[PDB]
């Protein structure tokens, strides 16, 4: 991994809000919000971090 | 589709639809009179510009209105952790000039029942590799689900201030960029786009703030501000 910012995701629901607040993964994917990057991660055995804010 | 199972529609069709802009479109809203907009509380930011009469959010077609928000009032019991009371009021700096593409939506008098079909709108689009972004103005007709089936989809998560709408088989939903926008059932505002587990997934319908619970709060808040 080539890092520098985790996603801070503390949701008490098993869902994400439908706001467009993009973050650029270190994988090169644009996540439509940080909660989406979180949920996507939790079914990964290796977490993508946040490369930059805004679309890649 | 790329429009999350919906169909394209224009600003004339949904003239109460607004865009909330902070350098880019992040949420929708609904116009409830010439000076006031209703959105989702999680859409709160400082320095929102409201964009009215938009057909394309990327192109200035010479018929839109750009108005700064003067005041944003988030429901005092909004809980960001549970998304309960996910409703915000926005006062515009000046009144909108109302026309065919810009008009306000009535507030409900009673709550809507399960199986009432509604119209959900917004600029939420989804690309190929499941990546959501705003662009094309789309519309979607969806039923309101029973409370049983909603709580069965999201066990422990659904409060008295939420409802589910959509299709248990998936394919058609609202998605990221649609937050805060309208769910209109027989000409009244019955919902605000709030959350979901992904978009258009099987057995995971969208979850909306139940606007009928809030009509007195909205009317008294507007009237005292
Ligand atoms: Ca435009």
């Amino acid at each position: 991994t080539s890092p520098q910012r985790e996603a801070t995701c503390t949701s008490e629901v098993s869902g994400c809000p439908k706001i467009y607040n993009p973050v650029c993964g270190t994988d090169g994917i644009t996540y439509s919000n940080e909660c989406v990057l979180c949920s996507e991660n939790k079914k990964r055995q290796t977490p993508v971090l946040i490369q930059k804010s805004g679309p890649c | 589709d790329k429009i999350v199972g919906g169909y394209t529609c224009g600003a004339n069709t949904v003239p109460y639809q607004v865009s909330l802009n902070s350098g880019y479109h992040f949420c929708g809203g609904s116009l409830i009179n010439s000076q006031w907009v209703v959105s989702a509380a999680h859409c709160y930011k400082s320095g929102i510009q409201v964009r009215l009469g938009e057909d394309n959010i990327n192109v200035v077609e010479g018929n839109e209105q750009f108005i700064s928000a003067s005041k944003s009032i988030v429901h005092p019991s909004y809980n960001s952790n549970t998304l309960n009371n996910d409703i915000m009021l926005i006062k515009l700096k000046s009144a909108a000039s109302l026309n065919s593409r810009v008009a306000s939506i009535s507030l409900p008098t009673s709550c809507a029942s399960a199986g009432t079909q509604c119209l959900i709108s917004g600029w939420g689009n989804t690309k190929s590799s499941g990546t959501s972004y705003p662009d094309v103005l789309k519309c979607l007709k969806a039923p309101i689900l029973s409370d049983s089936s909603c709580k069965s989809a999201y066990p422990g998560q659904i409060t008295s201030n939420m409802f589910c709408a959509g299709y248990l088989e998936g394919g058609k939903d609202s998605c990221q960029g649609d937050s805060g926008g309208p769910v209109v059932c027989s000409g009244k505002l019955q919902g605000i786009v709030s959350w979901g587990s992904g978009c258009a997934q099987k057995n995971k319908p969208g979850v909306y703030t139940k606007v009928c619970n809030y009509v007195s709060w909205i009317k008294q808040t507007i009237a005292s501000n």
